[PDB]
């Protein structure tokens, strides 16, 4: 159904291609002709799952894992249950994120609204992405992305961490990290400063922008401000999202030894006396 | 193309504002010293302003200061007092906890004797700090949601260096004071209890610290989308409804089904961001003090995945072949 | 009297003659491929 | 034979180690105290040394894992235990993953 | 304590547990505070719609709003509803576009919808308007970037509308609210505004895209030119961001 | 009976919608797990009968 | 600005230079790349400041 | 009895999806329970039988 | 019967593209399940018939 | 005289007929097909 | 005897729906509960009784 | 004595809720704390007694 | 028969577009299934035809 405000809004026109033919709502949903692909995307890759699933002889969501073809196989395609599975859902995947993406375009456009949030979408694609297929294409075989499973995926993660020995001594790591926890920092005190200035103690008057402006001036001296919030909380969100990417393409493709072996060069300068 | 609102390309600066004031008086303590900065004016407000200094911010200031000495006082005369070596050093050293032999007991100060004094003063300078979180909200007549969020952090700060400490019956638990030496304690607190991956709580603080960034990209874009319609004044957005909220809202009902309001964003934003670390606490407390290996959890649980390949390398390809020889 | 949805007390008889005219039709198929499926490989 | 027999002939001689020189390469001695102001766990790890793999992991991994016959295994082998005084703490898995980035 | 208190069942996976029905019941709690407006869902005819969804609708909260604007309950009749709208279905049930009837940027229907605000100005702590021009503003002047005015005003096509007379800011926040436009007699009579977030501002010259020069004359107007109501402020904003799809049958059009 | 009134509680449109979507996910549902099994698999069992 | 970026610009190109020429007189990749890196810092953060 | 007036507290078009979902999720999960157990498993009784 | 009042209800321009989308899914999603079995997989089948 | 859609009785009759008409024609080619499949490579 | 004023406190609908989610949770717990423990076990027992 | 006053000070709507919480809570931690000794659990008992 | 109905419920200019991209993706995606096996490579069958 609509909203008390969503009819005024539901205007033909908008769309990047198909026109009206898909131009319509299901429920709350806009269907265009990325909604339409993406719905074919991610049902056949969602089915696919559950195919290979069956096959591996669990459904138990936590156990169920399909994982990449070996690395003998290198660029090419393999038997579908020996890792091809896994490729056809990265297809899949990837064409229902983009379409996702470009069907937020559709949205934002009807809207008349900035296209920033398929932007910051796409750059969570590009993370996704540089882990599926832009590495494992410079790594030369598509065993290096990583499984489909909700724990299965996790060892991946432990197994390439290890694989440079710290991953901690990742510079890049140590940015994106930094992100994530600022982020996290950023969105509970933003969070946290509209709720108390909208949610004052019981009986006294609500607070506008000035209380809350003022508030951390007088906490930790300086305000970003109402909009700069916004701004810069994009930023450290998109920055986390990036630097992941980068911190994983430089894992393996850039740099193939251990990862505090890269901080030699700070230790042994040419300044530091011996 | 459109102005992407990302830096302001306009800026204007006035009187310095020093902020509003009641009965309560905050001027009294605040600095009246004002600065302006033209660089940080691009993406965000440009005035460095008067900061409250009251009891709580001193000592926690004074406080954390004497943490951060004793801890670089022992960082200097590790390497002997040589400022080239500190320096080279600095992201190495740290000052370790003490060793696990002493227990509970005081140590030496060698030994992790200074590291417990340093904690303590420490531990007041970060109580101190949301003290006056806690106290600058309620003389602002604002809610508390600023120390209550400060509050879960301090959670999993409490945790990791004087809750599970004590219930482990060890001051060698605590985290070593080093920008490399913490990462080396993260890692081999993974190690030494199995994989803190299968942690439950570790995947589930995981998912809010991953959906905290995933939400505040998503509102600051969805802010900065409609911010050609006001968006950025949430507040005036929350007691008057404008087509930035309606449009805001719209975006993420034809997308995935379900929206918020401009104030019912900053509670999913709230929550999101609390709950990272108050299931990490809850996953730090658990571990050793109740498991000890996760991995083997996860085995006894059945959420561990198996395997049917081989192991090792030989069952792939060869050396020969992998040198290309 | 009571309607959530606006359709009239006659006009919901009218749509759920024809709702189990399918249903029933549905399920004839589905005891039938249940059937041959049993034949093929019993289940009990 | 065990392990310069492992996969195939290859053995063991005087090159392997000397490579043409009087004294081996990549020989250790023991830097124990490294840090100068500190005593016991803080005083075998902080720093960036020979023997600590460009970290700031324990620097006598080596002496007293394979020199001295210090346990290396630190995981503990069921679900649940009852941590008693004396089992391996994360500075002894500190220790061992020290050891075994140089491995 | 390492023992379990039946099967496998730990104090670690009573903890999770616990949390499960926390996070259940905090999921409830977030979702209906989300609800405080647009419910009851209604239909594409106006009519409450069957489905409400299988959350309930909060219970009421009151906000004091300040300055003496009274009381505020979100859950209840929402007073920024519009009434009248130029729009006409395209089909006769339900998830189907509006067709506007008319001029869709004069209607204000579609990207060019605004909302039925108070028709008061913001005001900040002080209890004067929020957003005043700069010739009002005391002490307020350019401190970086480009000073957009005198610059003359492009439009999407080409066309120079006019020049930039003053910009309004926001002086509690110290930040460009609008620009004035003076529209030249060819294209308007008086003065226009037009949001910072809509416009670019170059050496030369300020660029916004999404209106025509022919579009310029039916921008909304202000009463006053010493402050602007909230509601003049949604109708402005809304006009604009209106033209990003109405300016020309090729934006509405399907690009490819 | 008196069961055509639950369309004066439900709007059709949205229940067949709800069917359908269930419906074809309980027959998708069934016959992955059949697949699973090494008895109603009939596709191996073509295989084991080609011999 | 017109200016800053120039400074900046100018500062980043010299922070390349010294990059490449400690490669030239030995030294390393990344370690050149820091000094590069406090180079473009230190000379685009004083002539940003120092020239307006 | 007098259990009607449930429906004066209810909403009965809120109650329907509820139990309607409830009810499924309660029949696949003792479906599930049931194929666990080696005893009450059709499946794997079946292939037993047939040999 | 009287099935065709299922478009008194449903719109034929929301549905088409419904089952579009549905039976192209069901075409796309069939296929490679009998590529992945051994036994239907018709592209190997050619190599191992040719030997 | 329920109709969610507008179109009338006739209309959708008329409309059903073509439906019909498109789903036995690609029944009636699924069922040569799945003929010509069985008589290749049966699955029973 | 005079607990009925319970309801001039607790709101009807909120208390029945959180008494019927409470109860569901604590009457599957104790199933779950007897189905861990190695006596209660009736899965286990059916089959133990048949062998 | 005059313990009445007590709700002149609590809410009766927030008191009974938690309560209510808080008795269940505690109620369930017991059972689960004596399931966990291995003399007081009932279920391990009655095999015992099989 | 009467199928010509079809461009009364759906636009002809936007049908053909999108049918033009799934005819070329469909097309190009059987190709490459094509050039993945072994028995189906064109481009390899010619170097190992010619010796
Ligand atoms: C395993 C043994 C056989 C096999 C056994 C079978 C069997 C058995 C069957 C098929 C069927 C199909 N197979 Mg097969 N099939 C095999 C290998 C293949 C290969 C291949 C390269 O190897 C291909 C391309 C196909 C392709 C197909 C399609 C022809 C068809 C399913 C249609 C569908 O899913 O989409 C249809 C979905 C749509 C909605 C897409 C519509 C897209 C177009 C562009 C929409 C235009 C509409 C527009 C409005 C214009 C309207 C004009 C109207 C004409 C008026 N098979 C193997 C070799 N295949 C099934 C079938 O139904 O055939 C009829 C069938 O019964
Ligand atoms: C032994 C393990 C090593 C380690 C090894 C790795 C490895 C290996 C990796 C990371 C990567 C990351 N690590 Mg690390 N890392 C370690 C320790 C840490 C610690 C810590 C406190 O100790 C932290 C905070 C981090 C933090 C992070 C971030 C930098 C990053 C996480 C992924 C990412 O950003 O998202 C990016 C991912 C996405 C944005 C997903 C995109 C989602 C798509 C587009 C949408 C999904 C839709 C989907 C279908 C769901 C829809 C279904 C429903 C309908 C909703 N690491 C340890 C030391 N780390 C990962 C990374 O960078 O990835 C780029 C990486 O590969
Ligand atoms: C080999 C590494 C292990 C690992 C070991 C750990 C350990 C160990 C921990 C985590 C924990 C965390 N891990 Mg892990 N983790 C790994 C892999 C990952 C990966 C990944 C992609 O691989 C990711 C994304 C994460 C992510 C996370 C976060 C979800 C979580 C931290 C919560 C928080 O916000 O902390 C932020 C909180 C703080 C920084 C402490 C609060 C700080 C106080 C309040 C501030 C005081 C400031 C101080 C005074 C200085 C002030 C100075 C100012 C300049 C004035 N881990 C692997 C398995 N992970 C934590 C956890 O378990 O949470 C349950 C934790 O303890
Ligand atoms: C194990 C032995 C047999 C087996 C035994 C059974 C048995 C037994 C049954 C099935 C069932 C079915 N099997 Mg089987 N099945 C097997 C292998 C297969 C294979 C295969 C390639 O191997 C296929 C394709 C199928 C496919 C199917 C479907 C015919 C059917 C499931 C319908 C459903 O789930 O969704 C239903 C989907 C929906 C309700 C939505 C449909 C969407 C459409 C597009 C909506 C259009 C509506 C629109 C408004 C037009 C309306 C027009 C109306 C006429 C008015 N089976 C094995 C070989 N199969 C089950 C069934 O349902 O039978 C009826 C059944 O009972
Ligand atoms: C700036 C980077 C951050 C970010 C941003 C971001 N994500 C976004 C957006 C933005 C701005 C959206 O607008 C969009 C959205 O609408 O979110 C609600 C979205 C989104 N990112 C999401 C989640 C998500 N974000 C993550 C992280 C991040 N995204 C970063 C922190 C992660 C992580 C860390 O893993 C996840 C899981 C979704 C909620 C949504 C994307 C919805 C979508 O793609 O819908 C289309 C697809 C489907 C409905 C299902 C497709 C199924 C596939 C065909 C098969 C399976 C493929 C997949 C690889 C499965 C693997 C499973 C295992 C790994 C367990
Ligand atoms: C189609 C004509 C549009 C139309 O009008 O029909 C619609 C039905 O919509 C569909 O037919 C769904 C097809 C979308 C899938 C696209 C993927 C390319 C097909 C697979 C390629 C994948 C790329 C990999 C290499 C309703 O009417
Ligand atoms: C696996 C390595 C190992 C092998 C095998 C090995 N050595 Fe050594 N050798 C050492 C080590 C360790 C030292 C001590 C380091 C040093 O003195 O530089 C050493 C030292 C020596 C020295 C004294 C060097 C000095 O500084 O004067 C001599 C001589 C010697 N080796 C002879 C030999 C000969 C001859 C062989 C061939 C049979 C041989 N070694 C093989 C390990 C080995
Ligand atoms: C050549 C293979 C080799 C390498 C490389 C290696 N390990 Fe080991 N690791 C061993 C051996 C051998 C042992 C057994 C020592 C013992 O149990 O006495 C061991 C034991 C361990 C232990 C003790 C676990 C337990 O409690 O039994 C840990 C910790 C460990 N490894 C971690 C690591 C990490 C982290 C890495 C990645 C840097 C790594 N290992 C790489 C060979 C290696
Ligand atoms: C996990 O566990 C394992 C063991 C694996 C498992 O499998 C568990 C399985 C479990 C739990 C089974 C759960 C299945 C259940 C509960 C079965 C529900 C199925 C039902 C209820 C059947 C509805 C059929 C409705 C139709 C098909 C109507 C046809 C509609 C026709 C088309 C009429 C419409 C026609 C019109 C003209 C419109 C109406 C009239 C007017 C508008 C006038
Ligand atoms: C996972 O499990 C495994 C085992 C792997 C698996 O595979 C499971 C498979 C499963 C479960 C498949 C379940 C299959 C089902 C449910 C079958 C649905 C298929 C259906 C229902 C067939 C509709 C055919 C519709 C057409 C083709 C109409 C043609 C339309 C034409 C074009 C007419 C319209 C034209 C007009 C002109 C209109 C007139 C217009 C005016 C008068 C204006
Ligand atoms: C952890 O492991 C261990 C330790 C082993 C463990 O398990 C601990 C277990 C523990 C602690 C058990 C804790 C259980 C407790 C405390 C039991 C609470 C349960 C209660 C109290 C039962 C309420 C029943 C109410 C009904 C069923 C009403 C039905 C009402 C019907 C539906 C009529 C509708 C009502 C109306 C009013 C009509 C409307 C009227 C008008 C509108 C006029
Ligand atoms: C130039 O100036 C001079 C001065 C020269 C200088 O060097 C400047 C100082 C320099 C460079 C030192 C730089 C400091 C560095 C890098 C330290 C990084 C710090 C890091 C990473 C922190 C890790 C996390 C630790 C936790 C998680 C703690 C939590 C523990 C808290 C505190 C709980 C309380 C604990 C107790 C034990 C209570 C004790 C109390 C009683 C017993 C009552």
């Amino acid at each position: 159904a609509l909203l008390s405000f969503e009819r005024k809004y539901r205007v033909r026109g908008g769309t990047l291609i198909g026109g009206d033919l898909f131009d319509f709502w299901v429920g709350p949903f806009y269907v265009g002709f990325f909604g339409v692909t993406t719905a074919f995307f991610a049902l056949l890759g969602t089915i696919l799952i559950f195919w290979g699933a069956s096959q591996q002889g669990t459904f138990n969501p936590w156990l169920i894992n399909i994982a990449p073809p070996d690395l003998s196989y290198g660029l090419g395609m393999a038997p579908l249950m020996e890792g091809g599975l896994w490729q056809i859902i990265t297809i899949c995947a990837i064409g229902a994120f983009v379409s996702w993406a470009l069907r937020e375009v559709e949205i934002c456009r009807k809207l008349g609204m900035g296209y920033h949030v398929p932007f910051a979408f796409s750059v969570a694609i590009f993370a996704y992405v540089t882990l599926v297929v832009f590495r494992p294409l410079l790594m030369g075989a598509w065993g290096h992305g990583f499984p489909y499973g909700i724990w299965s995926h996790l060892d991946w993660v432990s197994n390439t961490g290890y694989a440079y020995l710290h991953f901690h001594y990742n510079p890049a790591h140590m940015i994106a990290v930094t992100f994530f926890f600022t982020t996290t920092l950023a969105l509970a005190l933003h969070g946290a400063l509209v709720l108390s200035a909208a949610n004052p103690p019981k009986g006294e008057e609500v607070k506008g922008p000035d209380n809350e402006d003022t508030f951390f001036r007088d906490f930790i001296g300086y305000s970003i401000g109402t909009l700069g919030i916004h701004r810069v909380g994009l930023l450290l969100a998109l920055n986390a999202g990036f630097w992941s990417a980068v911190c994983i393409i430089i894992s393996g493709p850039v740099w193939t030894k251990g990862w505090p072996e890269w901080w030699n060069w700070w230790l042994e300068m040419p300044i530091w006396p011996s | 193309p459109e102005y992407q609102n990302i830096f302001t390309q306009v800026q204007v600066q006035g009187p310095a504002e020093l902020g509003v004031d009641n009965e309560n008086n905050l001027t009294e303590e605040r600095t009246t010293g004002t600065g302006f900065s033209q660089l940080i004016g691009w993406i965000g407000n440009a005035q460095l302003g008067p900061i409250y200094l009251g009891w709580f911010g001193i000592i926690s200031l004074v406080t954390g200061t004497l943490w951060f000495n004793i801890v670089g006082f022992n960082m200097l005369s590790q390497v002997g007092y040589s400022i080239p070596e500190f320096i080279r050093q600095l992201f190495w050293l740290a000052l370790e906890p003490p060793s696990p032999e002493y227990g509970l007991r005081m140590p030496p100060l060698d030994d992790g004797g200074w590291f417990i004094i340093a904690s303590f003063f420490l531990l007041v300078s970060v109580i101190s700090w949301w003290l006056r979180s806690y106290q600058l909200a309620e003389m602002h007549k604002m809610g508390k949601h600023v120390a209550w969020a400060f509050a879960a952090a301090i959670w999993l700060f409490l945790v990791l260096g004087l809750f599970r400490p004590i219930l482990m019956g060890s001051w060698s638990e605590a985290v070593p004071y080093g920008i490399f030496p913490h990462l080396d304690w993260t890692t081999a607190f993974s190690i030494r209890y199995g994989n803190l991956y299968y942690n439950p709580f570790h995947a589930l603080s995981i998912v809010f610290l991953y959906g905290s960034v995933l939400l505040f990209a998503m509102h600051g874009a969805t802010i900065l989308a409609v911010t050609r319609f006001g968006g950025d004044r949430e507040l005036e957005q929350i007691y008057d409804r404008g087509t930035a909220s309606e449009r805001a809202g719209l975006f993420w009902r034809w997308t995935m089904g379900f929206n918020a309001t401009m104030e019912g964003i900053h509670r999913w934003a709230w929550w999101f961001a609390v709950l990272t670390p108050i299931t990490g606490g809850i996953g730090i407390l658990l571990t050793g003090t109740v498991v000890d290996n996760w991995f083997l959890w996860a085995v006894e649980h059945n959420f561990a995945p198996d395997y049917t390949q081989d192991y090792g390398y030989e069952a792939y390809t060869t050396y020969d072949g992998f040198l290309g020889r | 009297d009571l309607s959530f949805t606006g359709l009239t007390d006659e006009q919901a008889q009218e749509l759920h003659s024809v709702y189990m005219s399918g249903l029933w039709l549905f399920s004839a198929v589905a005891v039938v491929a249940h059937l041959a499926t049993f034949i093929w490989r019993p289940w009990f | 034979a065990g392990h310069v027999y492992a996969n195939a002939e290859v053995g063991v001689t005087c090159f392997t180690c000397h490579r043409g020189q009087a004294v081996p390469s990549e020989v250790w001695y023991r830097i124990d105290p490294v840090t100068e102001n500190t005593s016991g766990w803080a005083s075998v790890q902080n720093r960036a040394t020979s023997l600590s793999q460009f970290t700031s992991l324990p620097s006598d991994a080596l002496y007293q894992y394979l020199l001295n016959y210090e346990q290396i295994a630190v995981h503990d082998l069921e679900s649940r235990v009852e941590t008693l005084p004396g089992d391996p703490t994360w500075q002894n898995t500190e220790r061992t993953y020290s050891l075994m980035n140089y491995f | 304590m390492e023992e379990t208190f039946f099967g496998n069942f730990d104090l670690a996976s009573l903890s999770l547990w616990l949390f499960y029905g926390f996070f259940a019941l905090l999921i409830y709690y977030l979702q209906t505070e989300n609800m405080r407006e647009g419910y009851p869902l209604e239909d594409d005819d106006g009519n409450t719609a069957a489905n409400q969804g299988p959350f309930p609708l909060p219970k009421e909260k009151t906000f004091k709003l300040q300055h003496g604007r009274g009381e505020l309950t979100l859950p209840g009749e929402d007073v920024q509803r519009r009434d009248n709208l130029a729009l006409r279905k395209t089909a006769h049930g339900n998830g189907f576009p509006m067709e506007p009837t008319g001029d869709p940027m004069l209607d204000g229907v579609g990207p060019a919808s605004w909302s039925k605000r108070r028709d008061v100005p913001e005001l900040d702590a002080h209890g004067h308007p929020k957003i005043v021009p700069m010739s009002a503003a005391e002490g307020f002047g350019v401190s970086a970037g480009t000073d957009p005015r005198g610059l003359p005003v492009m439009a999407g096509d080409g066309e120079i509308v006019g020049l930039v007379s003053d910009m309004w800011i926001d002086e509690a926040e110290q930040l460009v609210r609008y620009l004035e436009i003076e529209l030249d007699p060819e294209w308007g009579d008086g003065k226009r505004l037009v949001q910072r977030e809509m416009v670019r501002i170059k050496s030369d010259r300020v660029k916004v895209r999404s209106i025509y020069g022919k579009h310029f004359k039916n921008v909304p107007k202000t009463k006053s030119p010493n402050q602007v109501t909230l509601l003049e402020e949604d109708k402005i904003m809304a006009y604009y961001a209106g033209g990003t799809l109405y300016a020309d049958e090729s934006r509405l059009e399907p690009q490819l | 009976s008196k069961f055509y009134k639950i369309w004066l509680i439900f709007d059709p449109r949205r229940v067949f919608v709800a069917q359908g979507v269930f419906l074809f996910l309980l027959a998708a549902m069934i016959h992955l797990v059949l697949l699973s099994t090494e008895h109603f698999n009939w596709f191996e069992l073509a295989a084991a009968n080609a011999a | 600005m017109t200016c800053t970026i120039t400074c900046w610009g100018i500062g980043v190109l010299l922070g390349i230079m010294t990059t490449v020429g400690l490669m030239v007189v030995g030294w390393s990749f990344l370690q050149g790349a820091f000094m590069g890196v406090l180079a473009w810092l230190i000379v685009g953060g004083v002539l940003a400041v120092a020239v307006c």
